[PDB]
């Protein structure tokens, strides 16, 4: 039996419904989600971290003259300078004036702590939806991971249930993301050969073992000081530490429909948007025969307490007549009540007592119960706390609060004036029939 | 901060996040006295308010105004032919209903 | 300096462009393709084999009854028989004539062979085009893999050259693909949970070595002889098998715009469909001045052979004055002919000579060498051969080949009656004058 219905896309809250075969008894769905992921494809390009100007140690003839051979290092500067008296701790290191020779030569290497201290530059695109459902079908109850594209069926006693797509293509993440220490960032970073000095990206290693790394980081030599034995450079300082100095808080706290933005797969949790359509392709044994369940007759609804708080904050009693003693659904076909529990367990002749939640003020819902329909009818009011710690229960259906009082003042203002117009144009028309009486005289 | 139906959200420190909601608790009595009933549904609805009473008072006006046009056309139209007679008896019944001299 | 330019996706084919600077030396580029791949996003979803229906030894309880004990093995049944009579090699195996009780269980694992044979469900998506290109912008070579998105530069001497995307999101790969042994095809598998018994993936294992397999093969129990200890059952065969006999053939040999399906990674290279544009930040560094280059002065250019052929088949003289000896750049400006050579070495005095390529029957094309502008002119002829065995190293202009006599008749048929029309018009119009003039 195909059956078909929506469910909204936001975690904790159960969601209930039932199945009215037109001969056989309902039999009752519940689906609680629970963690709702989204995790979209994610491709890494590089990754970065400090430099570490590396130098060798200067070269020095006397009274001769160096050449620069290069070694291709990342960023790998040479010079060689001429006119130098060079020092050490025991005494001078020539005995020419003039004509000596030193060589500087730096290089950039990335640091040693690049393995635990590095940030991920990735690219995401195409998301996939994923959550961990808790469905019961006729007191068969299964927890499992399913995937909400518009198939990949999960299967339990016979039962093929297909939640699809997402009513939204909506993602947290960008084109572009970087991962720094379990935080995730919408960065625009630079590509890969594309590295500026002095911002995020001066170095560009391709993995963390890579081996081969880009590095502009506006590195040049600069010449020693007049006696003394040291390589002086003058470079833009870490780009990946002024990154770390201004940072742009992290999406984990600045993510549209509160989403929980997490690090191991990169991934957002329990974004409240969209909703997810399901699919039940339910077999023909499931559907138990009507006397095989009790029945009502003369059943009467009263309502208790009417509360339009968030939460379950009304409660209707319902006093039955039956001559079985079992449980059977309960429902509002409506939007008008959200009931709390699917089931009540009856006796012969007691008395049912049920919690719902409404936004309106002056409630008139039709109870579906095990196969009947009796009118739960009463008048709420408003709930004693402005802010609460829980999402809401129930939906706001437009014209919700609209309070009788007010009902009775726009149909007065709107409607007396149109029956002002009408006995306005009937007086008209019949001034204008005897005017044309009197005037049929000649 | 402005706390709506949708949620709000803040952390302070090393503390953990904490969500709030709000719910529809508005300042006013919806049950009677009808600046009460306005000054409820304009902290609860707004832009809505504000749109109903300019209809309602457009149609009102509207309405008012159409059928004062269409009674004194009418008026008009009855004693315009017992005004023009050179004599001007007009009769009793149309001098009660149409207050005429 | 920023200078666009758009090439044609198709690989081994050479594309050159200069860049004109308006006081400064042309900058030859010269760029050819060589291998272009197409790699869509592959996502495993499950993998599938033979089967092997595994099958357990029969529990026969010597007047008694027994019981079923779930293994919870994949399709696994299990139905208990009784009224046996079973037989060893030595007699009877029971002595009571009735009440004898024998249990089978059949279930279901995947073959042994399920490592070195086995096909993968694969899903595609969002293709990421590459290309290994081969680039020189003025004797300055290099050989560089390149990403063709709108962004990852190639960088050499100061220059940054980044391939656009392309001009179409085509792939010859459908939403869902299967791989066996090197060869790949487009196939509309069943989902994961959804196989049918007889049909592609009846075994679905998530990974190879996933140790969870779903099994549905239509396995069913029989009854077994009187008197012989065996498990009978009756499956569907192996859809896994009745695939293989069905295949369609793979997307090698079925895919259109000429592609080639590999697998080390699944990718298409060489199809012949869209363009790469090519964005070229050329520094101010390589500008020469045009002094420091030669200068030709009273350059002629004569067609000696001219074939209107697919390859290069017009050879032009052109017969120059030089100011001084060095090589230069030549071009065309237009796609009416398409030379071979990106630079010509000159003499002081010499005559030099171009293969070009053209489709036109009557070209009339103007040559740039070093900074002058020659006009080529002359006619072609009709090859010898119906067939070749090499694409096409010019394009197809529209009204390229008109061949100048039609060009006569068209212009006769189309020129001819406007004549008479207005002859006629301008008579209508003097006769009508000269009725108002008699009218006096």
């Amino acid at each position: 039996y195909e059956h078909a219905t929506t469910m909204p896309s936001q975690a904790g809250i159960s969601y209930n419904t039932i199945v009215n075969r037109a001969g056989y008894a309902p039999l009752p769905i519940s689906i609680t989600p629970t963690k709702i992921k989204l995790i979209p494809t994610v491709n890494l390009e590089y990754v970065t971290c400090h430099y570490k100007t590396g130098m060798d140690s200067p070269a020095i003839k006397c009274c001769g003259s160096q050449e620069c051979t290069p070694t291709y290092r990342p960023d790998e500067q040479c010079k060689v300078f001429t006119g130098v008296y060079p020092f050490m701790w025991g005494g001078a290191y020539c005995f020419c004036d003039t004509e000596n020779t030193q060589v500087s030569k730096a290089y950039v290497m990335k640091s040693d702590d690049c393995l635990a201290d590095h940030a991920e530059a990735y690219k995401a695109h195409t998301a996939s939806v994923q959550a961990f459902l808790n469905i019961t079908v006729g007191e068969h109850s299964i927890v499992t991971t399913v995937y909400v594209n518009g198939e990949t069926p999960v299967n339990f006693n016979g039962v093929k249930i297909t939640a699809g797509p997402l009513s939204t293509a909506w993602t947290p993440f960008d084109r572009k993301i970087v991962q720094y220490a379990g935080e995730i960032y919408n960065y625009d970073f630079p590509e890969y050969g594309a590295g500026q000095p002095g911002a995020f990206g001066d170095i560009q290693s391709r993995t963390v073992s890579s081996s081969d790394l880009y590095a502009n980081t506006n590195l040049v030599l600069q010449r020693p000081k007049a006696g003394a034995i040291h390589v002086p450079y003058t470079q833009a300082p870490s780009g990946f530490e002024q990154w770390k100095k201004d940072k742009a808080p992290s999406l984990k706290f600045t993510a549209p429909f509160g989403c929980e933005i997490y690090t191991n797969p990169i991934r957002a949790e329990n974004c409240a948007v969209g909703s997810i359509p399901l699919a039940f392709d339910i077999p023909d044994a499931l559907f138990t025969r009507v006397s095989e369940t009790p029945t009502l007759s003369a059943a009467e609804c009263t309502l208790n307490e009417c509360v339009y708080s968030s939460d379950f904050g009304g409660i209707a009693t319902v006093k039955y007549s039956a001559s079985k003693s079992g449980k059977c659904a309960v429902h509002v076909p409506s939007g008008t009540a959200t009931l709390k529990e699917a089931a009540v367990e009856l006796t012969e002749q007691g008395s049912a007592t049920i919690h719902f939640s409404t936004a309106n003020i002056h409630p008139e819902f039709r109870l579906q119960i095990c196969t009947s329909y009796v009118t739960c009818k009463g008048d709420c009011h408003p709930p004693k706390d402005h802010i609460v710690t829980h999402p809401q229960y129930h939906a706001q259906t437009f014209t919700a609060a609209v309070s009788k009082t007010a009902w009775t003042w726009l149909t007065s203002l709107l409607g007396g004036s149109a029956v002002i117009i009408i006995i306005g144009l009937v007086l008209a028309t019949i001034v204008a029939m005897y005017v044309l009486t009197n005037q049929k005289h000649n | 901060f402005t706390v709506t139906e949708k949620g709000w959200e803040f952390v302070w420190g090393n503390h953990p996040p904490k969500r709030f909601w709000a719910q529809e608790t508005a300042p006013g009595n919806p049950h009677g006295l009808p600046h009460e009933v306005i000054t409820h549904y304009y902290h609860r609805y707004p832009m809505s308010t504000i749109l109903g009473l300019s209809i309602c008072a457009a149609i009102a006006t509207v309405s008012v105004a159409a059928s004062t046009w269409l009674f004194c056309r009418s008026r008009v139209a009855c004693l315009t032919p017992y005004r023009l007679t050179p004599n001007a008896r007009i009769p009793f019944c149309l001098a009660v209903l149409c207050c005429a001299r």
